[PDB]
């Protein structure tokens, strides 16, 4: 998902 | 983003290998 | 100041240095009359008088 | 109101002292961007532009009112560089000085119009 | 109060100028990287950082490229890092510019400094305005 | 004019070639 | 558009 | 705009840095056989004139500008040069190098001195500010 | 009679102002070479008087005007200048570094001086305004 | 008078 | 009289 | 979490 | 006790001072060939932590222990000395010089950057203590 | 306890020998 | 309870 | 006497100006062949320790002798000096360069830190006085 | 006179010579 | 005026001599001759104790000023004018260390008594609000 | 009463 | 005598002999 936030 | 921003997220390790 | 009158010295020790040089250069030369170079102090300045 | 009116002046001044110290730290800081001028205002031009607007009109209670949001002049270089930058270090040096002292003039001739006027109130 | 970003903009771009530097001279007889790669001269890209349409403002580094500079090429035909003709890529670092490079930008780090000291004192001094 | 003073037009580019053009 | 500063852009190159 | 001490200092400052400019700059042409054509570089120097001002009394440097000195350009003989002359004689140019060393020299003496200066007042500038509150 | 202490200090601090800029301006030019009108530059230097008019005992100080400094002109053998002498002396102006120097420290110490009279003097005007209070 | 003072603006602007 | 104030009034005069 | 400050994490070592 | 930014920065200098200390431990016996029994002197280091107490990774350092490098031991060639194992290579420290100066010269910056920012603290909260005068 | 706190007891005497028993 | 403070106590020394 | 704080630091004052004065002395003295008894110069070293009489642990500082170091003194051969012995040796200071320069460089450095803490102290006095106005 | 006292009389004035 | 204010002028005016004393052996440390042809003598100032109608404690006097009695130096130059019938020219007896600690140590006196002075008139100063 | 303050009081000298 | 007290009686004054006697 990487770096979602 | 901006290299002095602020993020929610860490910032991921760094490491420095001697050979890839 | 100083510093000019001693870059005045340099610049006549350079000018005798470049003299000799030439006169070194010109050794094998046929009829070649040595330079000779002189040097002369310009205006002394007076201040106040004795 | 008559209030500003008479400290109009001075907050202009201190106003656009800060503005034009903004910018000179903006040359300073930019002093080693290739092709970057050097900028910067005219104090006195400026300052009559400020010194010398129509909020809409607010028929009722939820009408919403009037919603609000200087010139730079190029620096003339002194010495040609080769990468274009064209900031030299003690011209702007000096106006920042000089900036920082009319600042701290303008903030004491403020300082000290408001002190009278205090003096003039408190008994 | 623009001031203190600018000025610190100004300050972390010149530590990454010297940073910069710093890596070059540290590599300058370097023979190879983690990698087969030799090793490509570093330079930071100063641009103007204006945030808002008021055309000016502090410096920003935009990327870290390696000079497109040639690269050395010395004779050592044993080495296996050798190309077809024996040759070996060594760095193009020119020592006096990077000496030079840390000295500069040492001196616009200091300027900066006594720039961001002398705005504090003022916006210090600001807060006493008639008390 | 003089060096130091304030004007309404940016300096023209700062070229300096190697050879003549 | 500021280049890259110090030792690259202070050296004599043919213009591209 | 600026008050005149700063005027007269800041003035005293940029000139100081035209002559250190002119001088590295010829330092660096020192061994220059042509320039950007083919002409051989000829040593710049800078003329300091006092402002004349409306006070007369006070008043800082400017530069006019800067002149290329008129002196006999070294001759060298290397006929095989193309920018030879006809008797073969490259032309080097004049830059003395002791000369420019010491005008370096004071160049930086007379800078540092200003700065001096302009330090010594500012305290007196602050100070002054104080008179009315 | 303290409010003519404002009129001494206020004319001394204007004093010392004009000694401060005229030392300045010497430094600025020890090494200019020519004058708005080719003249070498002299320089110049503040005379002191008491500002008191006939038949005052004690006043402030006054700068009754500028004169040139008298010493000798420096000469400097540069007969490759442009600006120069019959016999090649250029002739440089006679400032003396060291006495500018100390004169701007001096004109700077009684300027702060004048400037603590000052402040003094008003805070015992106040006080005398709350005399009875 | 002819001389102006060092606190004074640019005599010459 | 006054006089010039500093650096020329206390060095050392000539003698007339 | 952090180890040794200074000399012994500030420079290149084999992996382990 | 201690309140916030200033345990915060006590933490920092008593951290900085133990780094130094160490620091000039390992430059000074750089050459010891033996410690008190016998074993060569093997180079020291600190090891930093984040004091977080629990739930705050935002606090001061504190020196959880001393550490000793595990590196291995320098080997010099002297059959003569006692200390000389069967082969007979002596144990010399893995103290890296240039490393503890750079190390001293860290700890000496931070232990001043910390001892600012206490003083700027101390100065805030003393102005504080006068909130409507 | 750890370093810089307050301790009910005297910390233990310094010494340091040059060479072991 | 005390002795010399400084270079004659911070050196070691043999024991007595 | 000095209050408490006052006594404490001064106290703390006097015996460090003294533990400098005795570094200076060896210092000054490193090299002195003899003294007005013939003795050779023997290095003085002052003893510190706390002066808490009225039942109390911690008082301050006090010093209490000046006493002479017991390291071997330095044994020159010098058989013409009147001063040798049987053997023809001279006796020498035994001075620590290096250990004096450290004492004298550290005295200053709490001397100082005393000198703030009494400032300190009456800075905090000087506010009790205005305790409630 | 005592310095630092008063009197009625000024104080002449003061020259260095170089040269008796 | 005051008895502390008189003090503390008389003690600044008294270092302030003493300073400019050594200030003027400094300069004189390589001085050949005077206007008269005398060597120059290097000068130091007496302090006297100023209690003259105050007991025992007051200020500081200088007493006077007089030429120091250490011998002259002599260099051989034969040549010199100023040279005796054995060719020795006198020269000052200005010892530079002692010179250079006199003036340090005046001005460290010169400011501990400008603020002794300072704290005694702000102490006056309040004093001046008694009672109020 | 008092002697020359300075260097030459605190300079050892022949008895007299 | 404990330094930084007050006696009644004068300090004796203090002589640095060169020589022995």
């Amino acid at each position: 998902a990487g770096p979602r936030s | 983003g901006v290299p002095g921003a602020l993020s929610n997220q860490p910032a991921p390790p760094n490491e420095a290998p001697i050979a890839t | 100041s100083s510093l000019w009158i001693a870059k005045t010295g340099l610049d006549a020790q350079q000018t005798n240095m470049d003299v000799i040089a030439n006169n070194l250069a010109n050794v094998s030369t046929n009829g070649f009359k040595r330079q000779r170079a002189v040097f002369e102090d310009l205006l002394y300045q007076t201040i106040r008088q004795p | 109101d008559r209030l500003d009116a008479a400290l109009r002046f001075q907050q202009e001044a201190l106003n656009l002292r800060a503005q034009r110290q903004e910018i000179l730290a903006a040359n300073i800081a930019n002093a080693d961007t290739p092709g970057y001028q050097a900028r910067d205002i005219d104090f006195a031009s400026e300052l009559k532009k400020v010194m010398v607007g129509v909020a809409l009109t607010l028929t009722s209670s939820h009408h919403i009112p009037a919603q609000a949001v200087v010139d730079l002049l190029y620096r003339v270089p002194d010495q040609p560089s080769l990468d274009g930058n064209t900031v030299d270090m003690d011209r702007e040096r000096t106006q920042f000085a000089d900036n920082s002292l009319k600042y701290q003039m303008g903030l004491t001739v403020l300082g000290s119009q408001l002190k009278g006027m205090m003096n003039v109130l408190q008994g | 109060l623009n001031i203190f970003d600018i000025a610190g903009s100004a300050l972390a771009a010149q530590s990454k100028r010297l940073n910069v530097a710093a890596s070059n001279l540290a590599n300058a007889d370097s023979v190879t990287g983690p990698d087969g790669q030799p090793y490509r001269a570093k330079q930071v890209v100063f641009q103007v950082d204006a945030a808002p349409g008021q055309a000016t403002g502090g410096v920003k580094v935009a990327s870290v490229i390696e000079s497109q500079a040639p690269e050395k090429l010395v004779y050592e035909p044993g080495n296996p890092l050798a190309d077809a003709n024996g040759y070996v890529k060594m760095p193009n670092v020119d020592v006096v510019g990077e000496m030079v490079n840390t000295m500069s930008a040492s001196r616009s780090y200091q300027a900066n400094i006594e720039v961001l000291n002398t705005v504090k004192s003022m916006m210090l001094k600001t807060l006493t305005l008639g008390q």
